[PDB]
RNA sequence: GCUAAACCUAGCCCCAAACCCACUCCACCUUACUACCAGACAACCUUAGCCAAACCAUUUACCCAAAUAAAGUAUAGGCGAUAGAAAUUGAAACCUGGCGCAAUAGAUAUAGUACCGCAAGGGAAAGAUGAAAAAUUAUAACCAAGCAUAAUAUAGCAAGGACUAACCCCUAUACCUUCUGCAUAAUGAAUUAACUAGAAAUAACUUUGCAAGGAGAGCCAAAGCUAAGACCCCCGAAACCAGACGAGCUACCUAAGAACAGCUAAAAGAGCACACCCGUCUAUGUAGCAAAAUAGUGGGAAGAUUUAUAGGUAGAGGCGACAAACCUA
RNA sequence: CCUCCGCAUAAGCCUGCGUCAGAUUAAAACACUGAACUGACAAUUAACAGCCCAAUAUCUACAAUCAACCAACAAGUCAUUAUUACCCUCACUGUCAACCCAACACAGGCAUGCUCAUAAGGAAAGGUUAAAAAAAGUAAAAGGAACUCGGCAAAUCUUACCCCGCCUGUUUACCAAAAACAUCACCUCUAGCAUCACCAGUAUUAGAGGCACCGCCUGCCCAGUGACACAUGUUUAACGGCCGCGGUACCCUAACCGUGCAAAGGUAGCAUAAUCACUUGUUCCUUAAAUAGGGACCUGUAUGAAUGGCUCCACGAGGGUUCAGCUGUCUCUUACUUUUAACCAGUGAAAUUGACCUGCCCGUGAAGAGGCGGGCAUAACACAGCAAGACGAGAAGACCCUAUGGAGCUUUAAUUUAUUAAUGCAAACAGUAUACCAAACCUGCAUUAAAAAUUUCGGUUGGGGCGACCUCGGAGCAGAACCCAACCUCCGAGCAGUACAUGCUAAGACUUCACCAGUCAAAGCGAACCUCAAUUGAUCCA
């Protein structure tokens, strides 16, 4: 959202011009997730994918300041969780393909306790922390009887 | 602006549905079409423009029977409910159609030309050359849209191999597929251009506000344009 | 034009 | 000339005065006569020579040029190859 | 001596320090101050403009990272009114007040109360005896504008000179200003009490201190450097943008209702004529009953008529049987 | 005595003329005590209207107008079926009033039923006298519009003629209500068509425009603009336009011919008109007296055929005149009643005020003196009426002028297409024997018709526009050093006929009344031995 002069001269009229990128509704194929998605990809993204030799490499190598999208961060987090948890991607009867896929993407391997907090926003992080720290209030009767039995054991064993 | 359309009925019926006037108000509320507003209350009739249509568990041709010819305020021509079988649907009436008439809604195209009357309907592939037709369609199984006013009618011109050129009332040619069903004859309620208004009360009852009182200077489009006939528009899709 | 000024009412405390 | 700025609150100068004049330490401004490079075919060589001379200003003009500048342009510079070095100091002055 | 004059405390502004808070039970997103039932749609957007350059179309600190010298330097700029850095030595933790005020001052505030509009919003004065009001006592009086006590006594911008005594005798054309010239019949004024209008740099002048050096880092210097004193008004317009509000009067539209005696009724967007819709004229008043009234003479009154209820169309626009008419006097 | 009122429903804060004590003070325009009050006492109890409806699929074309004859057009205000489950029952909101919106206890406004005057409800008058003036009511010896621009209140009851608009109606709420806008008839252009108004419509339709019925008719033009074809053309009921001179027998008003231009050189009709000044036109009538009104004429050089021209059936709070009869508008005013007027009792303003012990004439002044000079005038103080003056009161004049202060309208005045539809190029897809085809949807560049984001509209002008000028020199005003203006009267200049030492430095002066600018020149190195009067252009940038 910038401004552009008339005949490329400052001695004319200052008009406002907004450029728009080009959108090509294509279809990709992720090897880590094994599912095709329809994404309105542009040209620079396709060039970066071709230079990174695939889509999974382009997603896992680029940091959060390069995707500029929530779907990219979600895909990155999903791939990290799939590579960390060692969950069966495809299906049994052929583990060699899954082993080769896991060996192809081995230069990262982010731990499980740190891959779950990749790409989440502030509100989503607060919600996840509240859900993990929920815990219904335990009745005080159990604590009372525990303190009572501890006190009676302490006064009896002495 | 809570503007909801009154067209809330997904099932065809016979009872006239009450309609709400607009007066040039869309969904925003601003006047976009001037000259509409303030008129006599009217009731909408669900008019079935598709002529040939099979009933439940039906496929072959079926007979009909005209009952009574009424009048429709939503258009210039009059309507007439025609009963037949186990259902009744409103269709557009034609010229010289009274009570006790019999019409046919066939579809089997024959080898020769069928000398049908001015009430029954048959596809354009079985009608002779030079026959006054009306309510012509554009696509097989779409519905009659062209030539539906009062007294308007079209005449068949020629035939090639799978098309049928129909002469429109505007002296313009237009072809269509051969498997299109069109009625034969002229629409009823003739002599409509002779309806002398007499006073502005009739226009106020019909629901037409008077024109604007501003004096607009005529530009360059107010002159007479002696232009030739535009070319024939084709609706047949060719690969 | 038709020039005209509206009167001003004082508060009801005086 | 903005007597008080909005960030430093100091005094600003006019760059046109610096680009069109030259102040000496004695208190004189060296200027140039206008029209010394345009339409030289209709002028006598005497006028061409007169227009190509470093002419000094007056009193009110010098005061205006001093007021348009700050204390930085009223110092004394010691350049290595200054052609106007002998004109900075003014000797033989009797009121 | 009546009217009426003063009696200090709620506190009010900025510093240093410190980071400041939000359910006793019920009600609060529909007609908030409503206990109880079946489509889950609702944010993610260059701000603009005034002024200045004597107009104005480029431009005009406001951009939220601590000082200063560099430096208002290179630079940008219808190269002009203006804007403006960076590289660089550097930046001593902890202490509770007012050479500010006391109700026309200081926050508008005892208060965001009354009052104005349907609406956003605008929005003002308050309280004075006293140790003992469970001391209803006898005193403390005395000063401005308005009054009686105690009216006028012929002549004159209200004044001066004067004598044994107010007048009588002589002289003498109110106040500030745009103006050569104003009391002029030009502008302002009824008084009293409170408040209100010259804020500041480079360069200059004077007086201490030091001195070829001055100066508490930076700057200047062929008698200079530092410090101090000295100086440059107030109020009053039509215009433009941004964020929100209005069709309850009036323009238009939508859904359901109501109104129109009687006679002639030629079949009628027929006639006279009640109630009703609007107001062509006379007379009354223009600080009136009324910031648009009073009687008839008026046109319509079975329809292009009026009206009770509810909803929608709003300014780079709404609407318009086109009056630049109306959009809460 | 009035009832042009009242009672209910609809909308509206909800306690607002019931009692008690205070009624010393405080609000009644004064009093009693109470519709302009302080505290306590409690009204209204529903049956009145609301608070509403368990679902799945399906059904509902022969109006109302006494609805029975007839007759229509604006085509219309009301209804169920099959199945499943459900036998607990009367809770909630208001029932007062003299009341609402307009700052008010306001001669303003409010929807339906009830007898359209009654069974609802209220008092034009405080008293004293009959001043003048003003307003509202009855009539008058004679004339009945002779007064006034005009029949302007008023009562009799009123005919004909002309213009304009077809008619009803509506428009400037609050100075114009009209000839102004609309209305059926007519004409022009655009559109081959399915879901949000247009339209649940189909070229007898819809949208965008001009006049506005019926009768006579609409004659010409694409040189110029736009629109349509890109075939050089079509369009005018699209923007607009339809001559001049000379010769013409006795007199205006000519037949006819020649000439130059161009689309044609005013067709029909009508009129001195709502029609540029001449125009009070020839002439007849209406009056005894007529720029008032009607009738036959166009030199109308500026009327004119949908910016439509004229009669005609009906009509107009539109604009003018008149006939038979009558109204004090007048000659010439008058008789009575009320509001009001004068005094008594109280609440009690608004505008306005420099102070006044405030007379007249002549003359003077900032040009119209109660305050100045010379005269005339003079015991003091209130009430009751008129306007001659105090350039009296209300609006920083709406008329004229200034403003580098604004705003509205229209462009062929300036920067530009920021948003469409058409285009050409580049990326994006897919077939295709060294060639063509470029579909639906996104991105950037440049162009064309609509919108627009912003702005200004120079100066003197014996008030402003129009008349004239915008720089400089000379002749007299300005006479003998110098300077001096006028919209005082005259010549001119934006250059030239010939060699480039028309090279470079450097003392001293004049200077168009300031500055920016211009001009002369001592001497030296270099070289052989400049004429005319104004005769012109700076900053930035290239
Ligand atoms: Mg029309
Ligand atoms: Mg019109
Ligand atoms: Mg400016
Ligand atoms: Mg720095
Ligand atoms: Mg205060
Ligand atoms: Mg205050
Ligand atoms: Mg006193
Ligand atoms: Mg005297
Ligand atoms: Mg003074
Ligand atoms: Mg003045
Ligand atoms: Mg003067
Ligand atoms: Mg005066
Ligand atoms: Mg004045
Ligand atoms: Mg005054
Ligand atoms: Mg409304
Ligand atoms: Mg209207
Ligand atoms: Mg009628
Ligand atoms: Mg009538
Ligand atoms: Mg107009
Ligand atoms: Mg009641
Ligand atoms: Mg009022
Ligand atoms: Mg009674
Ligand atoms: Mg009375
Ligand atoms: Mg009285
Ligand atoms: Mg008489
Ligand atoms: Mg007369
Ligand atoms: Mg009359
Ligand atoms: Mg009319
Ligand atoms: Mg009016
Ligand atoms: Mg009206
Ligand atoms: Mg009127
Ligand atoms: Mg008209
Ligand atoms: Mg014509
Ligand atoms: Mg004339
Ligand atoms: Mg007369
Ligand atoms: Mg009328
Ligand atoms: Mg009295
Ligand atoms: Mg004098
Ligand atoms: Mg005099
Ligand atoms: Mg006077
Ligand atoms: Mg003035
Ligand atoms: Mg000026
Ligand atoms: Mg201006
Ligand atoms: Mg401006
Ligand atoms: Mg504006
Ligand atoms: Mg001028
Ligand atoms: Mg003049
Ligand atoms: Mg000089
Ligand atoms: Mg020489």
């Amino acid at each position: 959202l910038g401004q552009i002069y008339a005949n490329n001269d400052k001695l004319s009229k200052r008009l406002k011009k907004v450029w728009k990128p080009q959108l090509f509704e294509r279809e990709f194929y992720s090897e880590i997730l094994d599912k095709k998605f329809t994404v309105t990809v542009t040209m620079r993204t396709l060039d970066l994918i071709d230079e990174a030799y695939g889509l999974d490499f382009y997603i896992l190598k680029a940091s959060g300041e390069d995707l500029c999208s929530k779907f990219g961060m979600d895909l990155k987090r999903g791939m990290l969780l799939r590579l960390a948890r060692q969950d069966p991607q495809l299906h049994p009867e052929d583990p060699e393909r899954r082993a080769a896929i896991y060996d192809k993407y081995k230069e990262f391997a982010i731990p499980e306790e740190e891959a779950e907090w990749v790409g989440l926003t502030l509100e989503e992080a607060i919600e996840k922390q509240r859900l993990l720290e929920e815990k219904d209030p335990v009745p005080l009767f159990k604590i009372y009887v525990a303190e009572l039995i501890q006190q009676l054991q302490q006064q009896a064993l002495s | 602006a809570n503007f909801v359309s009154w067209k809330s009925r997904t099932k065809y019926t016979i009872t006239p549905v009450k309609m709400r006037k607009s007066g040039g108000r869309d969904h925003t509320g601003r006047i976009r079409v001037h000259g509409i507003g303030g008129g006599h209350k009217q009731r909408y009739r669900m008019i079935d423009f598709l002529r040939f249509r099979p009933e439940e568990t039906k496929s072959g041709p079926f007979e009909e029977k005209v009952i009574q010819v009424r009048y429709d305020p939503c258009r210039s021509a009059d309507i007439a409910l025609v009963a037949g079988g186990s259902r009744k649907r409103w269709i557009i009436a034609t010229e010289n159609m009274q009570a006790g008439d019999t019409i046919l809604n066939s579809n089997h195209i024959g080898r020769m030309a069928v000398a049908a009357r001015e009430g029954d309907a048959h596809p354009l592939g079985a009608l002779p050359v030079g026959t006054l037709i009306n309510n012509v369609e554009s696509e097989p199984g779409r519905g009659a849209q062209y030539i539906r006013a009062a007294g308007t009618c079209g005449v068949l011109l020629r035939k090639v191999n799978g098309t049928a050129i129909i002469q429109l009332p505007s002296k313009r040619q237009m072809q269509v597929l051969e498997t299109c069903v069109a009625t034969v004859g002229r629409v009823s309620n003739v002599d409509h251009n002779k309806r002398v208004i007499g006073k502005a009360g009739r226009n106020r009852w019909l629901g037409k506000r008077p024109n604007s009182g501003r004096w607009h200077r005529k530009g360059g489009w107010a002159g007479r344009k002696i232009r030739p006939l535009p070319p024939m528009k084709s609706y047949v899709k060719l690969p | 034009k038709k020039r005209f000024t509206p009167p001003i009412y004082q508060p009801k405390f005086k | 000339l903005t007597y008080f700025s909005a960030r430093k609150g100091k005094r600003k100068t006019v760059k046109a005065v610096i680009d069109r004049f030259l102040r000496l330490h004695c208190g004189l401004w060296v200027r140039r006569k206008a029209g010394y490079k345009k339409k030289l075919w209709k002028k006598t060589p005497a006028r061409k020579k007169r227009l190509r001379e470093f002419v000094f200003c007056n009193k009110t003009q010098s005061k205006l040029l001093d007021k348009m500048t700050t204390s930085f342009w009223k110092r004394r510079n010691w350049y290595v190859d200054d052609p106007y070095q002998k004109y900075h100091d003014r000797t033989n002055l009797k009121v």
